[PDB]
Parts: structure tokens; C-alpha cells; sequence
RNA sequence: UACCUGGUUGAUCCUGCCAGUAGCAUAUGCUUGUCUCAAAGAUUAAGCCAUGCAUGUCUAAGUACGCACGGCCGGUACAGUGAAACUGCGAAUGGCUCAUUAAAUCAGUUAUGGUUCCUUUGGUCGCUCGUACUUGGAUAACUGUGGUAAUUCU
RNA sequence: UGGUGACUCUAGAUAACCUCGGGCCGAUCGCACGCCGGCGGCGACGACCCAUUCGAACGUCUGCCCUAUCAACUUUCGAUGGUAGUCGCCGUGCCUACCAUGGUGACCACGGGUGACGGGGAAUCAGGGUUCGAUUCCGGAGAGGGAGCCUGAGAAACGGCUACCACAUCCAAGGAAGGCAGCAGGCGCGCAAAUUACCCACUCCCGACCCGGGGAGGUAGUGACGAAAAAUAACAAUACAGGACUCUUUCGAGGCCCUGUAAUUGGAAUGAGUCCACUUUAAAUCCUUUAACGAGGAUCCAUUGGAGGGCAAGUCUGGUGCCAGCAGCCGCGGUAAUUCCAGCUCCAAUAGCGUAUAUUAAAGUUGCUGCAGUUAAAAAGCUCGUAGUUGGAUCUCUCUCGGCCGAAGCGUUUACUUUGAAAAAA
């Protein structure tokens, strides 16, 4: 092919946007931003197959035109915007925000914050790096540039966003015995104490996680995000708390729900 | 023997400024209900005049029981009229289609293409 | 490309040899004691029969302890006792390769409205639900086929609009009373 | 369902194939009431193609002295809508087909510390010690005169 | 300064340079606004550069069908490598100059064939396997065949241009114009494949854009490719027939359960169809829903192949007479033909069924599982012999610590096995 692409088959889409193969060829083709293609959510997606506040990609446009979605802070009026991991969505018409944070089934949850908490994001920086007369410079998940970080921030730590300035307040080193979500892999979505590190030079790290329930599990070095400083997360969990039930567990959590419902 | 109308999914849309609620419509002996009589039973059932309601996709299910739609309840006319789509509009008699065919203007078009400047009027 | 889909699979397979005279007689018994239209009606529970072994010898040769085997086996053995076709008592694996096809063809809704009372006999029970005298609960259903779980089987009525169960009497009988 | 059956002899036991047997794909024949899905000019000719259509695009926010309409005042610089045109962007995506192609393509894996990257997003954008209360020339649209049998020619 | 396993990285310092075809450091635009004039909110747009967002490009490792009636290939004019450069976005024989004589091959190089785009995957399959994959997803390639370019971030673009080759349109002969392997449609080719329809309502894409456009795509049309569900009747009363878990008596009495040409009788049921109104939908259609009409020879009629065997079901009748024909195979037919042509009857599947061909199982008749080789097809005339394949026994608590109490391996490598990462969807 001769330049980029600019379409997403419908088949060809993330399996976590949860679409369906009947309705239309196309899934909608995430705009470059701040998140992967793969690793994304569109703002079709959440308003539309989510939240359920639109039933057809024009209602979103009606929507995301008349400026009330708001990401990071900031009014969005791309339906296709890429919005990911760790982000805030405010929707101040009817006063709610969320935060995209993965399910133990690796998709992106419907995970309402408090407006207080929506003040605020966290970040896994990317790099640092020295430039233009010594200015240190920080690249975090969200493609996002922050000039003078804190000298004892490194590469994998974990930084607190002020969504108003886009200031860093605080910060989580990556260490052992301190909490993290996995971002990518088999374990996405998975919360649990860091317990090791193997360092592989020249090939990936693999970091051991063991959940709050005494399970286990591994990941590269990449699919790591602290998400708090020991076992205290700095934000608000899901409804699971990372934890993956195995197939039985969630079978007789169904039918315990159900007796107590119907 | 009674047409019943039911409200089952509803959510208070503030965004498109309406209500959105899917429908539930119980005829045990007669014809699907037309769209008309289930807007001026809905609104009577939330209190509105029936033209800010839109009520579409009715399926009867086998059997001759049931009908679900959908419907909306919008807060005002000229909400309605921004928010909706033109054909459920047109629907009310509050919008008119062009009144021309995709073949004719796809030709004009194509035609206007070998004119240039304002000759590009006189060409239909 | 296309919005379309192009999943779909047969739900019999023919007999390797088509004039085996011991088959021939009891798929005649079968498709006569159950009215049934053809003998692909026989096939297609013969093959239903058929995957459900394969699917539970394919689990018996597993550890007793795998989860997988624990899993797709107990949703299996759920499965057969939720239509009907396994006792609730004999819960293993082992009790499935002792299902018989008329074990299935038993708990199709011709077999079951014939059974309870609501028919003169298998025929007349077939062509009483093709012709939306009876319902299931509360929804009409016209597939003789239908496969009647233990739930939905205490409630399989007339149907309120048949001349059998509501009122509205038939065609026929409106015409015989308008010409006196 | 981990299956065989007829055929060499006067008869027998074999090797052995032929023929039966069931599916699946194209074609074809005869027949066809209801209903839900649904492939479909690939195979031969990546052969040739009449005609129509398939790629265009304007916001409060680049350029409006077209009365083409047009006013809540008209010495108002520009009310407003706005064709045309200049400008910007897209036209490198999609769709079709399978000719080429035998470590080529392709798949999994890995690398770019060997490169480029419109756009999006974030950062940088008085960091330079040397007519500015805004500089110049055109050219479309428009008016007017034309050439060619003929073109989205000019 | 900071970073990597590793920089000739990043940042810093110095001396200079800084492209006529010359690098950024804003002479741009809207909305809300108030002083002697000053200040200023929120935007739009634009420009170097840094950030791998979307990619693209070029590399690593392993894996591809048949063929030896292809055994040596490359090295001239780059073939393998080295040095310097040129070109390129960059690494590189990418291309030059000089130098060295290298590089690949029986572990199948090189050549030839392919009715070969590759993969996800499909059919069939006990366990192994065999065959297929043009075809909607991913990747590649092409736009009649070659070649060369412009623009641009991105093209060697063809619904762009330039030329040549082939074909071909209009012409007033001067000239002009072309590219359906896009959607329909036509011709041709053939055994072989549909409408010159409606629409941007859905899915998404593009643009300056909430507004325009989209033969992408959706909708309908043709459609027995193929897949799912599923009518063509059900019931009752008399007459037979059967049995009874009835009297019993193998004479018989017998509406207990049954069966039939009754082509007997009777009413009940219903949808195929016609049609109305909704519903559906962008507008419709189709389903679904409602009403009206709609069944007795319910003429509102089920067919396709068979009846010697394989293989289910007639050595019944008529005709023909080794003819005509049947027959996958064995075979039938030369005056009772169980086999042809028919009538009747029967059976197999059934809204389907027969025929041709490709292919899978059957085929343990390609045998790895798992075949054979005295005589059925078959062990080289006989030894040596490199590669290949296969190979006898034997070996049983150590780096900075605030938990023998965080750690290192600097020591002996793999195959195997188990595990953990990572691994598109369909």
C-alpha cells in the first residue's frame, strides 16, 4: 500500500471494543493520539456501545459537537479520539466522570469516578531524557512531555498528573511490594504487589505480580503500571479489584446471583 | 382488549436532551399498533404533548402478543428538530426530502465538471 | 466485503450404507412411534446423540482433576438434566454414554403434547402444533421439534386465540354456522 | 461407528486390482409449495469494452465591490446569505483481481544503537545584542474581443 | 548532567562555517469586550525542532510444492570479501576505483516445471494422514505490456502525466482523445457465474465541514452454490381384519387397543393463495400482527431413481427376440427376458433426487503408526567403500544488607520434559 491507512475492518478491530460482526463492515479507525491504535478506546465506542447514550455514530457527533465530552480536562470533538489507559472522561451536562481502567478480562470498564478524583491522572513515564541546555524532559504513556521532573523519577515509575496545570505532585517508584496493574498481555487487567523482577539485558524483563488473593503471574517489564505506592492503589479499582476468578469461580458467582435474584 | 404500553430501558438523556426507553406494547387480539396511538398513549403516560415523541423499529413477535420499539421523548420541538434524524422528522411532517434522484444529480454533477466559472449555473 | 456472516453447519449425517435392512427397521420404528416427517428427523438426533459422546469421551480421557474437564463436563451433565434427558441423580460423565437417541426424541414438543393429554395421538399432535393450537408458557410456538426443558414442561397449554383454548372458533365452524 | 461388498476357478485358498459405498466441490438433468440465512464471470480470456455512475470538500474563524438575492439608519471600508474563482486539504484510503512471484512473497520471532514519517497529542515557539497603528508586485473570478470541425483546448 | 547490556547516546565547552535553488525565530483570522489612547480574555490557522501516534522501509532466526531424462553453479559486464568514496531517507557490491580469490552445493546448490500469490483457514479423517486455500481477514503484487517521471509527508499512482509496443475512438485529414483485474452492463470465451435498480437511513471514510460527498457500504432484484426450520393432512362413528393382560368353546359371544380399498359417512383444524390495515424501511419489499375470502378426488394431485446380485424392493402381465436396448462391475437379451420397451405393483431418499468430473475416507492398494519382496510384482552378480543412518558396559557453604539473615554465578554445553512470558480477529 502506498501511504497510510485510513480504515479498520470491523473484524480487524480490537476484540476488547466488544463489536459485534453484523453491524457494518468498518469499526471505527482510532485517531492518532496520545494512545496505540490496539491499546485505545474511540469516543464512538464509549459513547455509543458503552454508555449507550447514542445509538448511531451521527448521535455521537451530535454529541461530541455541542462540547460536552471532556478528555483529560480538555473538550474532544473527535468521535474517533484514542483514549486509553488511565484517562479521565468528563461529562459535565450530566456530571459524571469516568476513568478508563481495565476489567480482569482485559477490556476497558465503565469505571465512574468522584469529581475529585477526576482532578488528577497517573502516568508510567516512558523515558527522561537531557535536552537543550540541561533541561531534564519526562515521556510519559500519554505521549505527553513534562519539562524539570523530579531528579529521582526514572524510566517504569509511575507520576500523579494535575489535569488542571499538567504538573507532576507526586510519584510511585517501581519497586518491590508496590502495586500495579498489567497493562497488556494474558494478565491484562490484573492487580497485584510486585514480588520480582528478572532482569534480562538485551531482551525483556519479566516482573512476577502476586494478586491480593495469593495468586501469581508474570509479564514483560512493558506491561507494568504501578498503580500505588505497597498494596494502597492511587486511584479507585472496578467493581473486581484485579482480581481474575478462574472459570468455576465466576460459574458459581453467576449462580449464586442468581438465586439471590432470580 | 385494551392496548398496553410498557417502558422497559430508560435512560434520562441530557446530552441529546430527551428520554430514550424501549417499548412494550401488549394487543393480545388486535393488529400491531400504529406508531400514532403508542405516542399519544406515551404521552399520557409521561405527561407531554405527543409531538416532542418518536417511537420507531416496532418488531411484533410471533404469535400475535407483544410489539417492541423504541422511543424517545424529547424536552422540547426544536430539540427534536435538532436532534433528530431528518426521516424520523419527515415521519411527523416536519421535514421534506429532496425531491430529486441520486442519477440526476451525479450527472448535473458530472456535467458541471466541463464548465467553467459562473456558466457552471447554467447547466441542469 | 460484507456486514453479512457464513456461519452455518449441517445437523445430520447420512448413513455410510443406505440400505442396511436392521437400520432401515428401526429408523422406520423410530420415525412411526414418533411421527416424524423423514428419516433426517432420526439422523439429525442421531448426530446430536453423537456429538454429545464425542464430547464426553473426549472429557473422560482427561485427569479428574483438570478444570477443563471439570467444567465443560459439569456444564454438559447440566445441559442433559436441564432438557429433560438425564436423570438429576446420575450426574457423571459415564451415565452419558448411556444415552439412547429416543431418550431425545422424547422430549420433543410433539412427543410431549402427545404425552400429556393435550393430543388423540402423535400425528394429531404434530399437525396441532404446526397449525399454532398450542404455546409454551406464555409464547406460541409451531416447531414440533422444539426441545421442552424441564421447566417449560409443566407449562404447555392451547394457546388463548385456538378454538381448542380461547375462543374464536375456527373457520370452518364459522362457515357451517353462517350457512345454518 | 476404528465397517466393508460383487468380479479370475469345475470347485478352493490367496495376491491383486477393477467395480460398488459415504462425504465434499464445480457443472448438468428432472422436479419444486412455505420460511430463514446465503455463495455467485475465480477456473477458459491479467481477453476487449458502447453508455451512465464510482472523489470530492467551507466553518463564527484564508480571499466576497457578481444587486444573484438582500436591511433594524446606509457619507457607513466591510450588515447578511452567497454562485464563481484563487487558496488549503484529500484524491497514496477504499474497491477489484491473482498475471507475475519458489528463500521471492508470506508466517512466527527479533532489530533499527542503520532511516523517514502528513496528521493527532504533549513540550518548545521575547532564550538571537544586530512602513512595524502592517511592506511589494501580480493573477483568477468578473467585463470585453476572439481562434479551432473537434476536448474539462484556450 | 542524565541514560543503555552496549554509543562515536544525551547534555556541556571551544574554533569557525551556515547553501542565489538562502532555516526557524507569526506583517494571518473570528467572538466577547471598557478610561487620559494602555492593558487583556477564549479561540481559529500557520511554522522550524523534540517526543516511534499511524505507519512505511530495510535487516535477524526458522519454516514452502514437483523434478537428477537438471551435478556442479557464480566469478567477462559484482560473483564472495576488504579499503576509500558516490548515490540513497538510511545499513549494504547499492553503484564506482583499487585490492584479495573468494562465495554455494548430494544436508540437493544451479537449472526446469507449477492448471503456484503466501498465511489465517477448508473438505475429509479412529489414532496417523490426504487433498485444497482465485475468493470478503492480514500481508504482497498489478491496473493492456514495458519503461520514465511530476506533485506530494506518502506514488515509480495509472478513475495522474510522458513515450514506445498492441489495440482502438472522433476528424472538415490539419488534428484531438484512450485504458471497467471499480459498480452495473455488453461482446468474446467457454461445462461454468446475477440488475445498465434504490439510498447515504446503518457501518465507517474523506473535506475548510455538526451541514457536503462516498456503485466504499447498505437495500432490494436474479439465485435449488450451499445451510437451518418445515406443509402435502388430523380425528370420530358404522364394516371388515388383528389381537387381548374377557367368557373361554381350536364352534363362537366380543365398539378393550389397534387397521383398511371403505377411494363409506361426518363435522372439526389449518395455511399455501387472494386481499385490507398496521408494522417494517431512507422509501419500500420480505418476515411478524389483524380482519375478510380461502379444502374433500381437501384435483390446493411430490418427485427423482430403482425392483437378478453387490443393494431395499416382482422368475407378475403384454411387446421384442444377441434386434432394440440395459449393464459403474458380474452380467441380461439368440420365443415363459426376475435385468430391454411398457402396464401394474413394490422401496429408497424426499422438496428433493439422478449424471459427469476433481478430491477425501474406504487404501494396512504408498504402510511414520502400518504393507510387501522363496514360488503371486519384487534382494543389486559379488565384495570394498565416503557421506547418510545406527552404535556395547561403566561415574550416587563465597560480592555494599537495618528478616547460617537481601546474593552471586565466572563455574561443565546442549537435546529431552515440565513451567512461565509473548503470541490479530474471524
Amino acid at each position: 500500500a502506498r501511504g497510510p491507512k485510513k480504515h479498520l475492518k470491523r473484524v480487524a478491530a480490537p476484540k476488547h471494543w466488544m463489536l459485534d460482526k453484523l453491524t457494518g463492515v468498518f469499526a471505527p479507525r482510532p485517531s492518532t493520539g496520545p494512545h496505540k491504535l490496539r491499546e485505545c478506546l474511540p469516543l464512538i465506542i464509549f459513547l455509543r456501545n458503552r454508555l449507550k447514550y447514542a445509538l448511531t455514530g451521527d448521535e455521537v457527533k451530535k454529541i461530541c459537537m455541542q462540547r460536552f465530552i471532556k478528555i483529560d480536562g480538555k473538550v474532544r470533538t473527535d468521535i474517533t479520539y484514542p483514549a486509553g489507559f488511565m484517562d479521565v472522561i468528563s461529562i459535565d451536562k450530566t456530571g459524571e466522570n469516568f476513568r478508563l481502567i481495565y476489567d480482569t478480562k482485559g477490556r476497558f470498564a465503565v469505571h465512574r469516578i468522584t469529581p475529585e478524583e477526576a482532578k488528577y491522572k497517573l502516568c508510567k513515564v516512558r523515558k527522561i531524557f537531557v535536552g537543550t541546555k540541561g533541561i531534564p524532559h519526562l515521556v510519559t504513556h500519554d505521549a505527553r512531555t513534562i519539562r524539570y521532573p523530579d531528579p529521582l523519577i526514572k524510566v517504569n515509575d509511575t507520576i500523579q498528573i494535575d489535569l488542571e496545570t499538567g504538573k507532576i505532585t507526586d510519584f510511585i517508584k517501581f519497586d518491590t511490594g508496590n502495586l500495579c496493574m498489567v497493562t497488556g498481555g494474558a494478565n491484562l487487567g490484573r492487580i497485584g504487589v510486585i514480588t520480582n523482577r528478572e532482569r534480562h539485558p538485551g531482551s525483556f524483563d519479566v516482573v512476577h505480580v502476586k494478586d491480593a488473593n495469593g495468586n501469581s503471574f508474570a509479564t514483560r517489564l512493558s506491561n507494568i503500571f504501578v498503580i500505588g505506592k505497597g498494596n494502597k492503589p492511587w486511584i479507585s479499582l472496578p467493581r473486581g479489584k484485579g482480581i481474575r476468578l478462574t472459570i468455576a469461580e465466576e460459574r458459581d458467582k453467576r449462580l449464586a446471583a442468581k438465586q439471590s435474584s432470580g | 382488549d385494551t392496548v398496553t404500553i410498557r417502558t422497559r430501558k430508560f435512560m434520562t438523556n441530557r446530552l441529546l436532551q430527551r428520554k430514550q426507553m424501549v417499548i412494550d406494547v401488549l394487543h393480545p387480539g388486535k393488529a400491531t399498533v400504529p406508531k400514532t396511538e403508542i405516542r399519544e398513549k406515551l404521552a399520557k403516560m409521561y405527561k407531554t404533548t405527543p409531538d416532542v415523541i418518536f417511537v420507531f423499529g416496532f418488531r411484533t413477535h410471533f404469535g400475535g402478543g407483544k410489539t417492541t420499539g423504541f422511543g424517545m421523548i424529547y424536552d422540547s420541538l426544536d430539540y427534536a428538530k435538532k436532534n433528530e434524524p431528518k426521516h424520523r422528522l419527515a415521519r411527523h411532517g416536519l421535514y421534506e426530502k429532496k425531491k430529486t434522484s441520486r442519477k440526476q444529480r451525479k450527472e448535473r454533477k458530472n456535467r458541471m465538471k466541463k464548465v467553467r466559472g459562473t456558466a457552471k449555473a447554467n447547466v441542469g | 466485503p460484507v456486514a453479512r456472516s457464513w456461519v452455518c453447519r449441517k445437523t445430520y449425517v447420512t448413513p455410510r450404507r443406505p440400505f442396511e435392512k436392521s437400520r432401515l427397521d428401526q429408523e422406520l420404528k423410530l420415525i412411526g412411534e414418533y411421527g416424524l416427517r423423514n428419516k433426517r428427523e432420526v439422523w439429525r438426533v442421531k448426530f446430536t446423540l453423537a456429538k454429545i459422546r464425542k464430547a464426553a469421551r473426549e472429557l473422560l480421557t482427561l485427569d479428574e482433576k483438570d478444570p477443563r474437564r471439570l467444567f465443560e463436563g459439569n456444564a454438559l451433565l447440566r445441559r442433559l438434566v436441564r432438557i429433560g434427558v438425564l436423570d438429576e441423580g446420575k450426574m457423571k460423565l459415564d451415565y452419558i454414554l448411556g444415552l439412547k437417541i429416543e431418550d431425545f426424541l422424547e422430549r420433543r414438543l410433539q412427543t410431549q403434547v402427545f404425552k400429556l393429554g393435550l393430543a388423540k395421538s402423535i400425528h394429531h399432535a404434530r399437525v396441532l402444533i404446526r397449525q399454532r393450537h398450542i404455546r409454551v408458557r406464555k409464547q406460541v410456538v409451531n416447531i414440533p421439534s422444539f426441545i421442552v426443558r424441564l421447566d417449560s414442561q409443566k407449562h404447555i397449554d392451547f394457546s388463548l386465540r385456538s378454538p381448542y383454548g380461547g375462543g374464536r372458533p375456527g373457520r370452518v365452524k364459522r362457515k357451517n354456522a353462517k350457512k345454518g
